[PDB]
Formats: structure tokens, C-alpha cells, sequence
């Protein structure tokens, strides 16, 4: 509730923005940051064919596309930091998904950045 | 048919590929309208260049045809066809004049119709 | 289909209004940018004329600012845009000086390129040919302060003895519909000519060193005026490049919006033939 | 029923230069509009400059305007109304300002309108 609440209203503000103003070049740079963020949600929201993802690794992408983690990463490359992410989530972590598994509750803000900024030190861009 | 199973990924990933430039022409054509070409940047450039070209390989020369018209027909193999359409896609003969890509069978066949031309 | 028309109705309606609004604000800037021009001219006129009166009396000819150096390696001031939708003001300037240089001598050592604008340097980085000096962004009012800096750096250059011969590339204003590629040679300087009136310098100091600080500034200035009537220029070719383009934008919604009625109309009289087919059948 | 022989090939003659430089004029004054007149050579000039004498010749002064505007009216032959065209045609009548042509029958009335203007 927490994640999707904020991530409806980014995409929505994005909608607007790129229907009128991406015909043109060149536009106000707050602008070109919302262009950017949006183009890397519908990019991360992309998946495979009947490969479901648990809830538990929803989130934890979620919440890296909205605190903006992503920025650093090109838009070609995300469909890999996902593929290698949820690998490295399995590999370590699984504290969080158990809490999350059975509270239903976010895990604490310190713990889960330092699993995002970790696994940002593995992944390699293109 | 068309699933990396049926297919297999190498023939898979360039139908999509192919399929997502000309989707993108249709959206460049009717700003292209109003702006014009000059006002185009980038990755928008590019669409209207490659899906030309690909536009007019995806003709072919029918054996049938040759009482329409004058020409001698072809076959090809599946592979020179999904090599073909890749190559036309990384742009490896993007110099070519687009007049040469229509009704042919291979990229062989192309150069060679270039090559008549004065490339 | 009825519903496909209508999607494209609507994307066209929302571009004819931001080009529409795009062309109210550039033509605010133009009619300023020309009466701040208009502002500076008389500037000119007197400068001009004082400067070369005095210039002439016991100015010799070999003076750097005006004597030849025999041509090694030019420079090319080239003024360009920072935004789009100028319709073909910076491609007609870059293709204009592109062509000049190379089909004089394409050689990579000789020319030395100076550009003021985003677009300009893009071309130019991607074509690979160095870029001595930039800047860009400059406000939409232009003022002596800004361009001082690279007007004396410019200047800084020719005058130290980087360059021999210098070239500048500015589309010029002629009329609100139309404008125009030009081309001058900025240094050096050869307006030179007779007093027929003469007004004197103090007797002590030696002319020559009055010169070197009369005449670049005057050259300053020169670039000054070319860059305001650069900037109103581009004002104007947008202003007129965004109007046609509304102009497009609007014949193609008329078409749409027959075809769309053509279509409305076609579905109501089938539905209607349907009613009655149903009312005799039953 | 505008078929060559059937009007006579002059009359035809006639007819399909005026429909012709109206037509031109219709594409010229798009080209005016988007470029200018200044963008246009001479010769295109003259034929902008004719075109506004026929648009104003083709106008006429009839008896169902005596009670719009009282002007008392004109009467035209079919061999006047050609005679008259060929003549503009030609063009040495144009000194004769734009404003005299407004609601004529004949071109010896253009003739007596514009002296008396001034």
C-alpha cells in the first residue's frame, strides 16, 4: 500500500507530461527528469511469459524503482538488473521476505538499503 | 508458432525487434507531418531510416510472377532470412540506395543491384 | 474505425496549442530583441565613425588590427541556437560554413572553430572538428557583460597571433517572413579610407598604443551587433517556422475531422437500416 | 459544351488562358503567403498583377442592383465579352488602377470610369 499508493501517482504525472511534450527535443530539465523516471517504470515494469514473481520480490523491486536507485542504470540494461537482483535476493536477504511473507510489513529503511546498495556493488552495466 | 520454444530465441528475438521499429514508424509519420523530417533526433532518425529499408526487403520476387512480369523468381532459407532481417538492423549496409531493396530475394542479391547503380 | 480518428484528433488538437502558445512568446522576444538592437545601433553608427576618423591620423597600415599576416590557420565563429524548432536556421548556417571549410580545405590542422550554441556544437562534435571556444544558454536578452568574455578571448586569440585571418557566421535579419545566411571577416580590418574631417587624439601619446585599445573594442562590438541581430533572427525564424507548422497542424485536423464525420454518419444511416430492416421483419 | 469547335478556337483560346492564369494565381498568392512577393521573380509578378484585373473585370453592374445600391446597369454581347477579355489579355491596359475595374460592362467603360476617377 505503501510503494503502489506513491507509484500510481508518479506514472499518472508522467502520462500527461510525455503525451504533449516528448515531440519535442529539448525541454525544462525538471521535466526531463520526469520523463526519465517514467520511461524507467514502464521499462521495470516488463516481464516474461508465465514466470510469476512472488509478492515478497515485487516490493522489494518496487521500492528500488521509487526511492530511485535506478537513476545510475541505462533503460536497455533494466529487464538484466532485475534477472541478477532477484538472484542476488535469494543468494542473500531472505530475513526480509520472511518478514514480509507472514506480517505483510515493510522491513526496516537502514536493512533494506544496505541489501540494494550491496547488490549495486555486484551488477555490472553495459 | 512464434514462441522461443517453437522458434528458437535467435529467430524469436528478431521477429519482436522488427515488429517494435515499424510500430514506431507509425507514430514518427504523423509528426513527421506537421514538423517535418529536419526536426527528428536520435533514436527517431534511425526508426524512419531502418523501416524503409526493411519495409521493402520484407518484398519478394514469386517464382508465379514471372508471367506478370518479366522477372525470375527465388527461394530462401529460413537462416539468410533471419540473418538477412539482423543484418538490416545492426545497419551494416545502411549505405545502400533504399530503390535496391525492393523485390529480392537475399542481401547478395541487393549489393549486387547497388553495385549496378554506382555504389 | 470511429475511435482511431478521434485519438488522432485529439493528439493533434493538444500540439496545434503548444505550437500556438510557443508562437505568442516568440514573437514578445522579437519585437524586444529588435528594439534592443535598435537600441545599440546608434552605438555603432557613432563608433563607427569616430573610430575610423581617428584610425586613420598617424595610424599606420602595418598595425596588427589591420595589416595582413601571411595564412596559416583561420578562425570561424558560427552562432546557432540553443533550443529547436528554428525550422532551418542552425542546418542552413552549419551546412553553409561545413561546406565552406571543406570544400576549401578539409585539412584538420587549418581551420579552428568557435561556437556559440548547443546545436552547433553537437554537429560539430559529431563531424569531430575541434571547437576552440563555447558558450551557451545565453538570456534571451544578450547583454555587453555576457559576451564580453568571449569577444576578448576571441579577440585574445587573433590579437596574440593564434590566428591570421578570422570569419564570422550569422543568419540576418531582412524580414519577418524571410532571412538570410551572411559572412563577414572579422579581422583584419580593411574599412580604411579618407578623413575628409579630422578630429586629433592627445599630441603625447603615441597613436598606435590608443589603437590597440580603440580598435578591438570597436571589433567587440562588431561581434556584439552581429549576435543581437543573430538572436532576433532566430526569434523571427521561429516565430514564422512555428506559425507554418500550426498551419499544418491545422489543414491536417480539418481533413481528420471530415473523414470522422464521413464515419460517424456512415455508422448512424447503418444502424438506421438496421431499425428499419428489424421493423418490417417482425 | 465549352468544346473547341463549338465555341470557336478562339473563343477556346481565350477561355483556357483566363482559367489558366487564375489557377496559377490560386497556387501564387499560397506561394506569397508562405515566401513572399519579393521571393518572386517578374514574370510571376505580371501574372499576379493581371489576375487582379480579371477577378475585378469579371465583375458587372445590373438591374437588380438599381434597388441594392442604384447603379443603373449593363448589358454585354457574347463577341464584346470576348473582345473586350482578349484585349486585357494582352495587357497595355494596365495602367488603368485596380480600382477602376470594380463593376464594369464594357472596356470603354473602364475607359470612361477611370479618366474621370482621376
Amino acid at each position: 500500500k505503501k510503494v503502489a499508493g506513491t507509484l500510481r501517482l508518479d506514472l499518472a504525472a508522467y502520462r500527461e507530461l510525455e503525451a504533449f511534450a516528448q515531440f519535442g527535443s529539448d525541454l525544462d530539465k525538471a521535466t526531463q527528469a520526469k520523463l526519465a523516471r517514467g520511461a524507467r517504470t514502464v521499462e521495470v515494469l516488463k516481464q516474461d511469459l508465465h514466470q510469476p514473481i512472488p509478492v515478497e520480490k515485487q516490493v522489494l523491486i518496487i521500492y528500488a524503482l521509487t526511492r530511485g536507485f535506478l537513476d545510475d542504470i541505462p533503460v536497455e540494461d533494466v529487464r538484466r538488473f532485475e534477472k541478477e537482483f532477484y538472484l542476488f535476493l535469494d543468494q542473500n536477504g531472505q530475513h526480509l521476505l520472511e518478514h514480509i511473507r507472514t506480517t505483510k510489513d515493510l522491513p526496516n529503511e537502514d536493512d533494506l538499503n544496505k541489501a540494494i546498495e550491496a547488490f549495486k556493488k555486484t551488477f555490472v552495466v553495459s | 508458432a512464434l514462441a522461443p520454444e517453437i522458434v528458437g530465441e535467435e529467430h524469436y528475438q528478431v521477429a519482436r525487434k522488427v515488429q517494435q521499429t515499424l510500430q514506431r514508424y507509425k507514430e514518427l509519420q504523423d509528426i513527421i507531418a506537421i514538423l517535418g523530417m529536419d526536426e527528428l533526433s536520435d533514436e527517431d532518425k534511425l526508426v524512419v531510416h531502418r523501416a524503409r529499408r526493411i519495409q521493402f526487403f520484407l518484398s519478394q520476387n514469386f517464382h508465379v510472377a514471372e508471367q506478370f512480369t518479366g522477372q525470375p523468381g527465388s527461394y530462401v532459407p529460413v537462416k539468410e532470412t533471419v540473418r538477412g532481417f539482423k543484418e538490416i538492423l545492426e545497419g551494416k549496409y545502411d549505405h545502400l540506395p533504399e530503390d535496391a531493396f525492393r523485390l529480392v530475394g537475399r542481401i547478395e542479391e541487393v549489393v549486387e543491384k547497388a553495385k549496378a547503380m554506382g555504389v | 474505425s470511429l475511435r482511431d480518428i478521434k485519438t488522432r484528433i485529439n493528439a493533434t488538437k493538444k500540439t496545434s496549442q503548444i505550437t500556438k502558445a510557443m508562437e505568442m512568446v516568440s514573437t514578445s522576444k522579437l519585437n524586444r530583441a529588435e528594439q534592443n538592437a535598435k537600441s545599440f545601433v546608434p552605438y555603432m553608427e557613432k563608433i563607427q565613425e569616430v573610430v575610423a576618423n581617428v584610425a586613420l591620423g598617424a595610424g599606420g597600415a602595418s598595425h596588427p588590427m589591420l595589416v595582413s599576416r601571411p595564412v596559416k590557420k583561420t578562425g570561424y565563429l558560427v552562432i546557432t541556437s540553443d533550443r529547436g524548432l528554428a525550422g532551418a536556421y542552425n542546418s542552413n548556417v552549419l551546412r553553409l560554413v561545413y561546406q565552406t571549410i571543406q570544400k576549401r580545405h578539409a585539412c584538420p590542422d587549418e581551420y579552428a572553430i568557435i561556437v556559440i550554441g548547443r546545436v552547433g556544437l553537437s554537429f560539430f562534435r559529431k563531424r569531430n572538428m575541434p571547437v576552440i571556444l563555447d558558450i551557451t544558454r545565453l538570456p534571451d536578452q544578450p547583454s555587453f557583460a555576457d559576451i564580453k568574455e568571449i569577444a576578448r578571448k576571441t579577440v585574445g586569440l587573433f590579437a596574440d597571433g593564434t590566428f591570421d585571418e578570422l570569419y564570422m557566421y550569422y543568419n540576418h535579419y531582412v524580414s519577418a517572413i524571410q532571412q538570410e545566411v551572411t559572412e563577414r571577416k572579422l579581422l583584419p580590418l580593411t574599412d580604411l579610407a579618407e578623413n575628409k574631417q579630422r578630429t586629433v587624439y592627445e599630441f603625447e601619446p603615441s597613436q598606435e598604443e590608443c589603437l590597440d585599445v580603440l580598435l578591438p573594442q570597436y571589433a567587440e562590438s562588431l561581434i556584439y551587433g552581429a549576435l543581437l541581430d543573430a538572436k532576433a533572427s532566430e526569434h523571427a525564424a521561429r516565430m514564422t517556422a512555428m506559425k507554418n507548422a500550426t498551419d499544418n497542424a491545422n489543414e491536417l485536423i480539418r481533413t481528420l475531422t471530415l473523414s470522422y464525420n464521413r464515419a460517424r454518419q456512415a455508422a448512424i444511416t447503418q444502424e438506421i437500416t438496421e431499425i428499419v430492416a428489424g421493423a418490417n421483419a417482425l
